[PDB]
RNA sequence: AGCUUGACUGCGAGCGUGACGGCGCGAGCAGGUGCGAAAGCAGGUCAUAGUGAUCCGGUGGUUCUGAAUGGAAGGGCCAUC
RNA sequence: UUGAGCCUUGAUGUGUAGGAUAGGUGGGAGGCUUUGAAGUGUGGACGCCAGUCUGCAUGGAGCCGACCUUGAAAUACCACCCUUUAAUGUUUGAUGUUCUAACGUUGACCCGUAAUCCGGGUUGCGGACAGUGUCUGGUGGGUAGUUUGACUGGGGCGGUC
RNA sequence: GUUUAUUAAAAACACAGCACUGUGCAAACACGAAAGUGGACGUAUACGGUGUGACGCCUGCCCGGUGCCGGAAGGUUAAU
RNA sequence: UUUUGUAUAAUGGGUCAGCGACUUAUAUUCUGUAGCAAGGUUAACCGAAUAGGGGAGCCGAAGGGAAACCGAGUCUUAACUGGGCGUUAAGUUGCAGGGUAUAGACCCGAAACCCGGUGAUCUAGCCAUGGGCAGGUUGAAGGUUGGGUAACACUAACUGGAGGACCGAACCGACUAAUGUUGAAAAAUUAGCGGAUGACUUGUGGCUGGGGGUGAAAGGCCAAUCAAACCGGGAGAUAGCU
RNA sequence: AGGGUGACAGCCCCGUACACAAAAAUGCACAUGCUGUGAGCUCGAUGAGUAGGGCGGGACACGUGGUAUCCUGUCUGAAUA
RNA sequence: UAAGGUGAUAUGAACCGUUAUAACCGGCGAUUUCCGAAUGGGGAAACCCAGUGUGUUUCGACACACUAUCAUUAACUGAAUCCAUAGGUUAAUGAGGCGAACCGGGGGAACUGAAACAUCUAAGUACCCCGAGGAAAAGAAAUCAACCGAGAUUCCCCCAG
């Protein structure tokens, strides 16, 4: 399902409002992309379905810490 | 992105410094191909540490050793009496080979490769000077009186 | 035809007229004005049509309010679109 | 390949009084010259074509401040600068070509594997495109929710409010 | 041939044939939040949509309106 | 019962017996009544627990003004001979009642909308795998042998067995008439009628599902239901109408 | 209290008030054994793609309104006693 | 505890018991076919078909036990590739399903009311889904208040329609 594997971003729900304020249901989707991350400590490419701010937090925290979190909460990579 | 280089990298590289780069360039190219690592605190202190120290140590050691060499023999004089004839023009001319081991017996242990010869094969009986290249800038000048036996 | 701004501002005894919202007539009181020598007359036009509630909002004035306090924003009130 | 900003630095700027293609301000009267002078041959930069500037050199070692007609003094020295421009370095954007490294592959081969799924590996092709997310204009009876007045000698039509 | 099972069997629907139009394959198109699947283990002599409806003789004029296709100069024009 | 007006030939009721429609809760207002009275009264809760505590609060004794503010006055206005609203009369808490408000709100009654499921044993299409079509006609292509040609073409006899071909039973259908119409039957019977080797028909299994399927298209069919199935729920929808 | 008994029972029966009862298994509450766990003192640290922001939406009684605050799909992004 | 019993329709027959091993009541045990999460594979539920191991003095046939998937952990193996990861096998522990309401979370209508209707209402209701407990949730101030102070969360009566 469309869940970011790092930040855990589900699709949420909402409304299309219009100029007449007619409420309609919609879904906001995360910016999920399937990117292939080089880990130096393991010398491998681990491919993840991250958001486009799961890549921000991988750029900041580092890929090793993130993989330690996914292994910590049982998310299989 | 603030990667720390590990290479000559074409238009921004200086072998271990700090550059601001786009993120795609960092994680897709620089980081997996070696070439860079992101500046995340401890490492930037540590990587710098040895490198900065390195510069201080090599330079100082070299300068000191060379100044010491320049200083060596306190007499600053090497004399030689080679076979010759009557009124100048000696029999066999000395060279840089002969003096290199002659100075070893009376002081400085400088080899053939560091003595500059403006007089050539030194075919004259009189006052001569062998300026040593103990260092690229430091000159060790020892006076020499050649005796015509 | 001459001079003019009463096509004033705050009120208003009393009435008429409507289910109400509302609409109309009004002598007189105060302030300031015009015309007239003066008595006086003038709060639009001989009268009866020429129109649109509330909300929402715009503009000018007034500290009346102004969520700790001093301001301000917003609101109110008066004029008005 | 194409613009701006900035630094250094070199130029740049004729009512008219008038020898002066001088903007202001301003401390000051010596700068200047043989770390090889005025004047001139000559080309160029510049031009409101009025008259500056100026590489090399014959020449060869002087040129000029308050003075004077001016609103002003003499870029002879200098400082800070407005307009306008010249070279460099540097700071960033734009466009086109080229590249391999993200991504796509419903190309080939190998492995999990006695498997036309899938995943991993090698390679080929495409490649910052495509594709997807949020935002946004357009289109949108494909679909949905609805509206479509009253009087009225029945209703409609006409008329009216 | 088909159709209103249960008041309509027909001139209606279909049809072979014709034309227009889309589609270069990961095809258009359709079902599907997606994966995928049909199209098709097909490849433009194929496939989808639309109209007309064997065959014969034919199919005239109009591009102002609505649509579609094409163009990029100028006007207007969102997020930013 | 509804009506201007019903013996009305307008509605309803075959009869009996049983059930069947103005309720309940909480707020607010007025009337009656009871307590206390410029005061009345507690709520939650504690609880020897319908007692007693608990006065948090509410209502009243003061209004005017948009408000600051003022106060038996206040607002308007520069100010009122003035004018508006007040002053000059008891309230409050129970209990009973009449209204009102919010809830299904006196009872019964829609067509419909939405949400979740069950249905392709009927029928519509499709997929797979098996069956069926008595009997009789017609006589295409092709072929063989003669004729014919330079060789073809063409031509005659014999053969051959094509076809959404012909006639006609089973089989599928349903054109007409009559009967039937509280049927024998919630669609048939009887007498004729169309197709009957095909775009046929049939058995067994499978697949498609509700704004969805399927449709040689009729708005047909989807379990005797179809301009949006059935079941359950929202749900006592709503009903200015009977 | 109640129920039954051939009609209506304090004294007919079962019961009720009251007083007692558990070999065994258990719930709760104390006490206690062991295991695990850690008290307390000094000093240091004191939660970053986060708070906040732009766009879209939602929750707050509050419908974007002058709208604080919270939540976040998207793009960004601090200070750190 | 006991003088009466072998449940009812429901009588019989055949018996058991009377001072304690009849019956009845309770605690703890034993047995507990087949289906059903169903768990060895399958299936049209209550049926069909196995494999592996242990044992069976007529071992030519029987009896017993184990064999589901997933998650976690460990051991032994193990590709493309060298190391290694993926994968494979075995073992240990746990889970799976049902249940009326209450609770938290993910989604989420419309009829209705507005005397039409679209913002709004109904209503975060009905319903669907996930999860948990005997309760859940929340909770120990980046909270109010207001120049005085209060001191986590939850529930009730006011505030106050």
């Amino acid at each position: 399902s469309r869940v970011c594997q790092v930040t855990g971003k589900r699709p949420v729900t909402g409304n299309n409002r219009s100029h007449a304020l007619n409420a309609t249901k919609r879904r906001f989707l995360p910016n999920l992309h399937s990117h292939r991350f080089w880990v130096e400590s393991e010398k491998r490419f681990v491919t993840l379905r991250v958001s486009a701010k799961g890549m921000r937090v991988i750029d900041k925290k580092g890929i090793d810490t993130v993989l330690a979190e996914l292994r910590a909460r049982g998310e299989k990579y | 992105m603030q990667v720390i280089l590990l290479d000559k990298v074409a238009n921004l590289g200086s072998l271990g410094d700090q550059v601001n780069v786009k993120a795609g360039y960092a994680r897709n190219f620089l980081v997996p191909q070696g070439k860079a690592v992101p500046a995340t605190k401890k490492n930037i202190e540590f990587f710098e540490a040895r490198r900065a120290e390195l510069e201080a140590k090599l330079a100082e050691v070299l300068a000191a050793a060379n100044a010491r060499a320049e200083k060596i023999n306190a007499l600053e004089t090497v004399t030689i009496a080679s076979k010759a004839g009557d009124e100048g023009k000696l029999f066999g001319s000395i060279g840089t080979r002969d003096i290199a081991d002659a100075v070893t017996a009376a002081g400085v242990e400088v080899a053939k490769s560091e003595v500059r010869l403006p007089n050539g094969v030194l075919r004259t009986t009189g006052e001569h000077e062998v300026s040593f290249q103990v260092h690229s800038e430091v000159f060790a000048k020892v006076i020499v009186n050649v005796v015509a036996e």
